[PDB]
C-alpha cells in the first residue's frame, strides 16, 4: 500500500503504449483494418511518443540541459553550505583559528604596551 | 624602438609615421587553459575610428543586443590585492546586477589589476551578460597565435612572470584590441573607449525610462589618470554617475575620505584638507608639487557630489550603490 | 627532468596541486603526445582529480580518444578491481576462454545488449562499426566523446570517475538513465555469479545514486519551463538506439522518474489524444461507442 | 441559538482584540523562528565570519602599529 | 499566495477571512483535480487551505 | 559490538586476511575458531555478516 501510488504511475505507461499500438476496429472487426493495413503498404512498397526533432531544435533542447545540469549542481552547493551540518563544520574550524589568533594579538599588544612604557619614560 | 618593439621585427604619425592599411586580424578565440573552454571573439580596431561603425559591428555583426547598463570597470593598471569577502561581495553584487539589467561590462581585458577580479567575479557566476573588453593590440601576449581571418585561433594562459607582455583574461565574452601601431605602451585605448561610450549613451533605449542607455562607471583603486577620468565623466554632457568603492586605497579611498567630509563640496576645513593633502603626497608617494594640482583638480570633481555614490562594506551587495546611481544619472 | 616527467611523478603521488603550482606552469615545453599519454594514464589509475587538471589545460577529449586508444581503457588491468571480465566471458559463450583475450569494441556492445536488454542494440554493434573495426584493426575519432568515457566507467565500477564525465558533455538525462539500467543488471549479473555481497550492493548502490541524478535533473527542469521539459523526454535519442528517456527509465525499472509530474501529464495528454475533455470523463467516452452522433458534442484540441 | 447580533459598538471591541490577537500571534512567531536551532546557526555562522575578517584587519594593522612603535623609539 | 497573507494580515474578520480561505482553496483543488490539470495545482491548492486552516 | 566492527573492518582492508582470522586454530581458548565461539554465544550478526 505504501508502494500502490508508485507502482499505479509505472503500470500506467505499460498500459498507455499497448492501447497506442492497436489497430482502430475491434477485434471483432480487425478484419477490416487488416485488410486496409495491407492496402497501404503494398500500394507504397510495390509502387506517438517519438518526437523527430530537428537540428535547429534539437540545439535548444541540448543547450536548456546545459543550464539545468549547473542549478542542480549550484543548489546542492547551497544546500550543503546552509545544512546545520557543515555550518557547525565551518564555525569550528574558524573559532579554532581564532584562538591562536587573538592569541596573537594578546602577546604582540602586551609587548607593545610594555615598549610603549619604556618609551614615555624618554618623554 | 619608438614604439617598442625589436629593431628588426619590423614590417600617430608623430615619431611613429604610421601608414593606414586595412585590418586583416578577426575572428573567434578559443580559449583552452583556466578552467572552462569559453569561445570570445575579438576584432582588431584602429584607435583614431568612428564609434558608429563599432556599434554597428556590436548590433548586427555580433548579435548582441542593445543592453540597459553599462558597467564600466575603470582601476588601477598594477596588479593589487583586496579583503577577500570583499572581492566577494564585490563579485556578487557586480554579477547581481549584470543579470537583474542584462549590463554589457566595459573591463580592461588585460589580466593585471581590476580585470584579475573582474575574471575571479565572473568565476562566482560561472553559468546573457556581454563582458567587452578594451585592451590595446600591442600589450597582449602570443600576437601572432591571434593572426587570423574568421579562424577559430588557439590562446592558452600562457603568462611568462617576466615578460612585459600580458595575456588576455580567458574568461571575457568578447573582445575589442586597439592598435594604434605600437608594442607595449598604453593609452591606445582611453579615448576610443570614452567615444565608444560617448555614442553608446546618445542611442535611445526601447524603454526610453531616462536619457537613453544610461552608463553608470565604476572605480576600484586608481592613479591620477582615474582622478582625470572622474573629471572626464562628472562635467560631461550627459553627467554620468560614478560609484567609488573603498577600503581598498589609492585614489578611491581619498575620493571616498573626501566625500565623507565635504559637505557643499569645497566645505573642507584646514586639518582634513591637510590629511588628505599629506596623505596624497605621502601615503600614495605623489610629488607635494603637483599635490595642489590634483587638490584642485578633485575640487573641480568635488563640486557635483549629487552623482558620487560610495559603497561602505558592514549582505549589502555593491548592486545597491549600482542600482542607487542608476537612478541618481537618468533625469 | 622535463615537464612530461614531472607530470608523472604528481600520478603517482596523486597530489593534484603540485602538479598545478609548477609542472603545469608558464612556459613549459610539453611535446605532441605528452599531454596525450599522460591523459592515459591519468584515467587508467583512477585519477578523477588529474583528468579535470588535463582538460582544463586543453587536453582536447574530442582528440584523445581513438578506437584503439578505449580498446586499452577497456583491457586496463591496474587500478580499481573491474566487474566486466565475468559479463565478456557469458556473452561470448551466448554467441557460440583465451586467457589474454584483448576485449574489443564489438564484445563490449554485446555486454551492453545484454545488460540494458530488451531492443537496445549498441552503436558498436550497428553494421557501420563493424566495417571500421576491421578495416582499422576523425573516422576513429567518436563524435561525441562524453557518451563513450562513462559507459567506460559505469562498467569497470569507477564512480567517482563516471559522474565526472555525466556533467561534463550532453544528454544528461540520457546518460544518468543508461548508467541506472547498465549497474542494476550487472548487480544482478554479479549477485548471481557469487561474487560478495558488497560488489552487489555497491553496484545496486551506484544503481540508485544515477537513478537518483536524474529525478531533479527532470524536476530542476520542470521548474525552468514545461515546454521544454517534455522535448527532453520524448525526442529521438539517436546515441542510445533511437529509443527515448521515458523507454529507457521503464526499462530500468526506475518507477520514481514516471511518477513526477512532468511525465504523468505526459502519458494523459497522449491517453486523452486530441480529446480534450478530462472534466468527469470515463462517462463521457463509454457514450462516445453506445452513440456515434454523440461524439460531436465532445471537445477537441486543435494543433 | 449560535448567532449573537452583536452591536456595533462591542463588534468594535471584538474587532480591536483580534487585531491584537493577530499581532501577538506574528510576533510570538518570530519569537519562535529567531530562537529555534536553525536561524541560532545561521546567524552565528555569519557573526563569526565577519568577526574572522575584522580579526584578520586588527592583527595586520597590529603588526604595522608594532612596527610604527619601534620607529618611534628609535626616534627616542 | 503570500500576497494572500499580506492581505490576511491587514484589515479586520480575519477569522472569517482565514475560514472563507481555507474553504475556496479546498473548493478550487477539488475542482482543479475534476478537470485533471497539473497535479501541482491540486497539490498546491491543498496546501494552500491547510495554511489557512 | 567490539567483536562485529572488528571483523567490519578487516573487510574493507582485506577480504583473504579477515576469512583466515576467523577460522585459524585459536590455541589459547581450547582449540576452536571464531565461528566457533560466535555460535556459543548466539551472536547473530557477527555470522550475518557478509564475510562469514
Amino acid at each position: 500500500k505504501s508502494i500502490s501510488n508508485q507502482v499505479w504511475k509505472f503500470q500506467r505507461y505499460q498500459l498507455i503504449m499497448t492501447f497506442h499500438e492497436r489497430p482502430v476496429l475491434p477485434p471483432p472487426l480487425i478484419i477490416f483494418s487488416h485488410m486496409t493495413m495491407i492496402f497501404q503498404h503494398l500500394c507504397c512498397r510495390w509502387r506517438g511518443l517519438k518526437l523527430f526533432i530537428t537540428d535547429d531544435e534539437l540545439k535548444k533542447v541540448h543547450d536548456f540541459e546545459e543550464q539545468c545540469i549547473e542549478e542542480y549542481f549550484r543548489e546542492k552547493d547551497d544546500r550543503f553550505n546552509s545544512s546545520n551540518d557543515e555550518r557547525i563544520r565551518v564555525t569550528s574550524e574558524r573559532v579554532e583559528n581564532m584562538s591562536m589568533r587573538l592569541e596573537e594579538v594578546n602577546e604582540r599588544e602586551h609587548s607593545m604596551k610594555a615598549s610603549l612604557q619604556t618609551v614615555d619614560i624618554r618623554l | 624602438c619608438c614604439c617598442g618593439r625589436l629593431i628588426g621585427q619590423h614590417v600617430w604619425s608623430i615619431s611613429k609615421h604610421t601608414q593606414l592599411s586595412p585590418t586583416d586580424a578577426f575572428g573567434t578565440i578559443e580559449f583552452q587553459g583556466g578552467g572552462h573552454s569559453n569561445k570570445a571573439m575579438y576584432v582588431r580596431v584602429s584607435f583614431d575610428t568612428k564609434p558608429d561603425l563599432l556599434l554597428h559591428l556590436m548590433t548586427k555583426e555580433w548579435q548582441l543586443e542593445l543592453p540597459k547598463l553599462l558597467i564600466s570597470v575603470h582601476g588601477g593598471l598594477q596588479n593589487f590585492e583586496l579583503q577577500p569577502k570583499l572581492k566577494q561581495v564585490f563579485g556578487k553584487g557586480l554579477i547581481k546586477a549584470a543579470m537583474t539589467t542584462g549590463a554589457w561590462i566595459f573591463t580592461g581585458g588585460v589580466n593585471t589589476g581590476v580585470i584579475r577580479h573582474v575574471g575571479d567575479a565572473l568565476k562566482d557566476h560561472a553559468s546573457k551578460i556581454c563582458t567587452i573588453g578594451i585592451a590595446p593590440w600591442g600589450i597582449v601576449e602570443n600576437q601572432e597565435d591571434l593572426i587570423g581571418r574568421d579562424v577559430v585561433r588557439p590562446y592558452q594562459t600562457m603568462s611568462n612572470p617576466m615578460s612585459k607582455l600580458t595575456v588576455l583574461n580567458s574568461m571575457h565574452s568578447h573582445f575589442i584590441l586597439a592598435d594604434n601601431g605600437t608594442t607595449g605602451k598604453y593609452g591606445a585605448e582611453v579615448k576610443l573607449r570614452r567615444q565608444l561610450e560617448k555614442h553608446i549613451s546618445l542611442q535611445k533605449i526601447n524603454t526610453r525610462i531616462g536619457q537613453g542607455v544610461p552608463v553608470v562607471a565604476l572605480i576600484v583603486e586608481g592613479g591620477p589618470n582615474v582622478i582625470s577620468i572622474v573629471l572626464e565623466y562628472l562635467r560631461d554632457t550627459p553627467p554620468v554617475p560614478v560609484v567609488v568603492c573603498d577600503g581598498s586605497g589609492r585614489a578611491s579611498d581619498i575620493l571616498a575620505f573626501g566625500h565623507k567630509y565635504s559637505e557643499e563640496g569645497g566645505l573642507i576645513n584646514e586639518s582634513l584638507r591637510d590629511q588628505l593633502l599629506v596623505t596624497i603626497q605621502k601615503t600614495f608617494t605623489y610629488t607635494r608639487t603637483q599635490a595642489q594640482h590634483l587638490f584642485i583638480i578633485l575640487m573641480e570633481c568635488m563640486k557635483k557630489k549629487e552623482l558620487i555614490t560610495v559603497f561602505r562594506m558592514g549582505h549589502q551587495d555593491i548592486d545597491l550603490a549600482i542600482l542607487t546611481a542608476l537612478l541618481k544619472g537618468a533625469n | 627532468a622535463s615537464a612530461p616527467d614531472q607530470l608523472s611523478l604528481a600520478l603517482a603521488w596523486n597530489r593534484v596541486d603540485i602538479a598545478r603550482s609548477q609542472i603545469f606552469i608558464y612556459g613549459q615545453q610539453w611535446p605532441v603526445g605528452s599531454l596525450e599519454q599522460a591523459m592515459l594514464d591519468a584515467l587508467v589509475l583512477d585519477r578523477v582529480d588529474f583528468v579535470k587538471l588535463l582538460i582544463e589545460n586543453g587536453v582536447s577529449m574530442h582528440r584523445f580518444l581513438t578506437i584503439s586508444r578505449l580498446e586499452e581503457l577497456y583491457n586496463t588491468r591496474h587500478g580499481p578491481s573491474n566487474t566486466l571480465y565475468h559479463l565478456v566471458r557469458d556473452v561470448k559463450k551466448r554467441e557460440y576462454l583465451p586467457p589474454d583475450y584483448r576485449i574489443s569494441l564489438i564484445d563490449i556492445g554485446l555486454v551492453i545488449e545484454y545488460l540494458m536488454g530488451g531492443a537496445y542494440r549498441c552503436n558498436y554493434t550497428r553494421k557501420r562499426f563493424r566495417t571500421l573495426y576491421h578495416n582499422l584493426f576523425e573516422i576513429n575519432h567518436f563524435p561525441f566523446p562524453f557518451h563513450e568515457l562513462m559507459v567506460w566507467a559505469v562498467l569497470m565500477k569507477r564512480q567517482k570517475m563516471a559522474l565526472f564525465f555525466w556533467q561534463h558533455g550532453e544528454e544528461a538525462m540520457a546518460k544518468a538513465l543508461v548508467a541506472c539500467k547498465l549497474c542494476k543488471a550487472m548487480a544482478h549479473e554479479a549477485s548471481e555469479n557469487d561474487m560478495v555481497d558488497d560488489i552487489s550492493q555497491e553496484l545496486n548502490h551506484n544503481s540508485r545514486d544515477f537513478g537518483q541524478l536524474a529525478v531533479e535533473l527532470l524536476d530542476q527542469s520542470y521548474k525552468q519551463d514545461e515546454q521544454l521539459a517534455m522535448k527532453l523526454l520524448t525526442y529521438e535519442l539517436k546515441n542510445w538506439s533511437n529509443a527515448t528517456c521515458l523507454q529507457l527509465a521503464v526499462a530500468a525499472k526506475h518507477r520514481d522518474f514516471i511518477a513526477h509530474t512532468c511525465s504523468q501529464m505526459l502519458l494523459t495528454d497522449m491517453w486523452m489524444g486530441r480529446l480534450r475533455m478530462r472534466k468527469n470523463s470515463g462517462l463521457k467516452v463509454i457514450l462516445g461507442i453506445l452513440l456515434p452522433p454523440s461524439i460531436l458534442s465532445l471537445e477537441f484540441k486543435n494543433k
